[PDB]
């Protein structure tokens, strides 16, 4: 059977596009998995002792598209702390929640297709007994086939 | 109600005297046979039987002729009409015409009998018999089909509307539901949906040298065959005919009609038999098609 | 009716390669292929040697000539190998293609002779035993088909090899010919 | 030339669909650059007054293949006249067959030509 | 209690039309020959005759095919449907239906005639000739059979009872004989009395990527053919069709049809015709099975 | 196709349980055709012997997509090996900190 | 076999004036044949071309 979505519907019944449908495309477009993400900070999150918050910070997890307007995340003293994005549909109030965990805990569910919590850390936070001493962005990871390219600037590696 | 039959000198064509036998002076009566044979290769080996291919032959067609004139020399002037109307043509077209169908057949004029025995004014009783080219084929006209854009909804399309900046909510069954597309009016499909084999189409073309004719493709969307002409000026229509007894290529500008064969490209058209899909037209901006297919029997 | 597996020609200029991974992982000889239709076979004349006669058949599909076919038998024939080893081997009628007709008749020439034709043999060969001219008249290699080793009663071809007349250079056919005369034997 | 006999076993020689003439046991490939269908043939060669075996080149022109060349014999279109002497190019069921009209049949029912392929295609 | 004639346009398949040729608008009437003709090879030696082998001929049968319409309308609505619904399929079933039997004939359309002599309402009397492919054979429901367990019996049985430690006694003709076996649900026999040609078998597969299907057992319990697939995936079931007409090897799996031929083993499947003996099922949970089996005359 | 997404013109569409008939001995060449017109099912697959892929503009214009996606080679009896056609990124100018490459630049 | 006695799969039965019918110049390999299935007659015997146990 084959499921047509970017296609008009006369009866406008014919081609319903949902959610975890626009999810799987939109991870083909950039070129992601389960296990990276689409991270923009439009204004920098601030730090408050043991804790962060994301002023305005728009995150793609798994295709899925969510914005944190003055999200606090709760972090752990003296520990390097590791915030992932957990999405599970169930919820259908709230499906995307926060948390700071001990170790990177990405566990690359597949929640388009199946069934599932998906957990993606995007953000390393190291703090003190006080507060944030330092902040590590896990890097966007935009796997491809093949590019055809003009130009090119490398700040790393090849 | 009652059957119809018309005799045709040029049916698909302007010269088209016809011939109605059925009422008119010359009439046919009591037709042979209007059904089929075949023959199946059916051989059998220790009781049990395997079939080979079936050879659908059509047996000839023989009518009684009748004629209804008033006086001597008008059923002689009947008979001398018609009979040389028939010889003009290399073959004439038959319409079997019925309460629920009109089909046709392109007899060859195959036997004519002229006996002594007059009824009352001279008139006649002769049976002519008739050769078969095609056993029955409809005449259907063939038309394009467009497309529309689906009607506008709140909620179920996708639009952001309400309150600013615009929303579109995901909803199961719902959720949204594109309208149709931005010039629809450019999609035109000439559908094709049973095999066809001789067809009258009238094409007018668009520019001067650019190829203009037109092209068949497949349920897979691969080209076939296509009757592709090459012109130094622009013809005001090409009327193209496939029937293979009389094959016409002509392109018209005013009163003039060109040949157009030696100027078509003949790699393109491979096939006559047109398969089931579509047809795409080339450089034209309108097209009249008369299609012409099969039915062994009616 | 009886039932016949019809194969494209068994070229021995494809299936004489060594490159058929095996499960074990040696290499071997490229294996036959699945029957491109299987058909069934009416109004025949089946000769299990083709000594006097080439057969004929009327076949369902419409096959070409060059291509093989193999006519089945529900019966099995047990051969002998080995002077106490027995073997059991499914009947079969393997024929090539010579020619068919317009009604799809086609004629059927027994896989062994249409192998052993155009081939020459000198009087230098049949010097030896009868095996040795086996060993050459049967080869892939050589031969216009595909052969993958025969199967030799080796009492029956034990014998001194007949002698050659003016000791010339003999086709195939002619030596095979003589050959099974003395031996009182037919290949199948 | 010790025996004055073909004591010697045979080599064989096999053209390739290009046209190269090589040795059996020198072929190293899949099958696909050999011909579909094997017609065989057994040569004899007398050695040379020097000793040396017969030349590859020599052995190559006894196994060559020949000019396949494709004639059409068909009715005359009156939509596109053919006369006799002239050099025409065919288009028939799909394939493209190059050549001349080489013949003319006048009978009282139809007019037909015979078209002769020129070859010399690759 | 009198005779039923009909017409199927696909017996053993889902899109069964069929046609009353009794009972029905369309109606057969006045069969030809129902008989058989055999050709014998009896060549004669000095007046002592010695016979080869019988090859049984079927004839040509030929119904005088009338149509019962109430109108012109109606009536050539029949000849059309009837003639066309024999045409679309390569090969039509006619069955010969009375008190004591219900055979089944193959046929193939000869010949069909159309004429103009309508009797009333526009009537039609015209003759439908057909070739043999199969004359007369049964189409049956073929199942497997079952063993149950014999009745225990103090004395009769091998049992220690009454006294104990229990006794069974050696008699003259009544001795011991067992009751039955442990486990006799295991026991199931797809029995074949008769010589089969063709058969309409759903075959229910087990296991994936193991042989799967049946194979056939002669009376010593060895075996002749076998029609055996090797598929990658657990198919639904396996639908296979030992027609020589029409053969269909397909898996189904949910509402995809899979061509099952190259899978198949070509070396076990060794003839059509099956074999007084049995049939095992390889590989499968249940099996349903239409066994069509031929009869010369009937 | 047991769960195939795919994105042709720009177009997605899901291959669920969707099967292909293949040429034995053949070297199949799997094609997603569009077909705009045909409003009810307007993306079919196809084997073909060739890539018979089209560029043609179905956003713009008309006519039918054809765009080869897979390469499934078989012998007489099944599939011997699959090959997937290679998704080109054509892009103006990029700023990157780190790249893998597998191939070749 | 006019008096023989056989026990094939633990089943013990009598073979008395039993007649097998040969092919002629060969090794005929005689079998015993169960099938539990066949009720009033489960063994048979058989002349076999091969040793088919
Ligand atoms: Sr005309
Ligand atoms: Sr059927």
């Amino acid at each position: 059977t084959i499921k047509n979505f970017t296609f008009f519907s006369p009866n406008s019944t014919e081609f319903p596009v949902g959610s975890n449908n626009d999810g799987k495309l939109y991870m083909m477009l950039t070129g992601m998995d389960y296990r990276t993400i689409r991270r923009k900070d439009w204004s920098s999150p601030l730090n408050t002792a043991l804790n962060v918050q994301y002023t305005n910070t728009s995150i793609i997890a798994g295709g899925r598209y969510f914005e944190l307007l003055n999200e606090t995340v709760a972090l752990k003293g003296d520990s390097v702390n590791y915030i992932h994005a957990n999405i599970d549909l169930t919820q259908t109030a709230n499906p995307v929640s926060l948390s700071a965990e001990t170790a990177n805990n990405s566990n690359g569910v597949d929640i388009n297709n199946g069934s599932g919590v998906l957990k993606v850390c995007f953000d390393i936070v190291t703090t003190s007994g006080t507060g944030v001493t330092s902040t590590k962005p896990i890097v966007q990871t935009s796997t491809l086939d093949s590019i055809s390219v003009n130009d090119m600037t490398v700040s790393g590696s090849i | 109600g009652v059957r119809q039959y018309k005799i045709h000198t040029n049916l698909d064509g302007t010269d088209d005297k016809v011939w109605d036998v059925t009422n008119g002076k010359v009439r046919f009566y009591q037709p042979s046979n209007l059904g089929l044979q075949s023959t199946n290769n059916i051989w059998q080996s220790n009781g049990i039987g395997v079939m080979g291919t079936r050879s659908i032959t059509q047996p000839q067609i023989e009518f009684k002729l009748e004629t209804f004139g008033e006086s001597l020399e008008e059923n002689y002037q009947l008979m001398k009409d018609f009979v040389n109307d028939i010889l003009s043509k290399k073959f004439v077209t038959l319409e079997y015409q019925t309460e629920i169908f009109q089909v046709y057949a392109d007899l060859a004029l195959a036997d004519v009998t002229k006996t002594e025995g007059y009824g009352k004014n001279g008139t006649f009783s002769e049976k002519i018999t008739f050769d078969i080219i095609t056993k029955w084929y409809t005449y259907e006209n063939l038309t394009f089909d467009k497309i529309q854009n689906g009607k506008v909804i709140a909620g179920m399309s996708k639009i952001y509307g309400g309150t600013a900046p615009g929303n579109y909510k995901y909803i199961k069954g719902t959720s949204y539901t594109y309208y149709g597309e931005s010039d629809i009016d450019r999609l035109s499909r000439w559908d094709i949906k049973e095999e066809i084999f001789s067809f009258m189409g009238i094409l007018y073309p668009k520019l001067p040298k650019t190829p203009a004719g037109v092209r068949f493709l497949d349920d897979i969307g691969n080209e076939y065959t296509a009757i592709v002409f090459k012109t130094e000026q622009v013809q005001d229509y090409i009327l193209i005919n496939t029937d293979v007894n009389d094959e016409t290529y002509q392109g018209w500008k005013g009163t003039t009609a060109l040949n157009l064969f030696p100027v078509m490209d003949f790699e393109r058209y491979r096939t006559r038999i047109i398969e089931k899909g579509q047809m795409e037209l080339i450089n034209l901006s309108k097209a009249e098609f008369k299609i012409k297919r099969k039915a062994d029997f009616v | 009716m009886l039932e016949a597996n019809v194969y494209d020609n068994f070229n021995p200029n494809y299936y004489n390669i060594s490159d058929f991974s095996m499960p074990n992982g040696k290499k071997e000889k490229r294996g036959l292929p699945i029957p491109k239709a299987r058909c069934q076979v009416i109004n025949y004349e089946l000769w299990e040697t083709g000594y006097l006669y080439t057969s004929s058949a009327t076949l369902t599909v419409s096959v070409e000539v060059g291509d093989i076919v193999q006519i089945l038998f529900p019966e099995v024939v047990p051969i002998e190998e080995a002077l106490g080893k027995k073997k059991k081997l499914n009947l079969d009628m393997v024929y090539l293609v010579t020619d068919v007709d317009e009604s799809n008749k086609a004629t059927l020439k027994n896989y062994f002779w249409a192998m052993i034709e155009s081939l020459d043999v000198p009087n230098a060969i049949t010097k030896t035993t009868n095996f040795a001219i086996i060993d050459y008249l049967i080869d892939p290699n050589k031969n216009n088909l595909m052969s993958y080793g025969y199967f030799f009663n080796s009492s029956i071809f034990a014998g001194k090899a007949t002698i050659n007349r003016k000791a010339e250079t003999s086709s195939a056919h002619d030596v095979a010919k003589r050959i099974f005369s003395k031996v009182q034997f037919q290949p199948t | 030339k010790a025996t004055d006999d073909y004591t010697d076993p045979p080599k064989m020689y096999i053209a390739k669909n290009n046209g190269d003439v090589i040795d059996y046991s020198t072929y190293h490939g899949d099958g696909t650059d050999l011909p579909d269908v094997r017609t065989a043939k057994t040569l004899f060669y007398d050695r040379d007054d020097h000793g040396n075996p017969p030349e590859l080149s020599t052995i190559k022109v006894e196994i060559s293949p020949s000019t396949i060349v494709t004639r059409l014999i068909f009715n005359q279109n009156e939509l596109l006249p053919l006369y006799v002497n002239d050099l025409v190019d065919i288009w028939y069921e799909g394939k493209l067959y190059s050549g001349y009209i080489a013949d003319r049949v006048k009978t009282e029912f139809n007019d037909r030509l015979i078209f002769v392929e020129s070859g010399d295609k690759p």
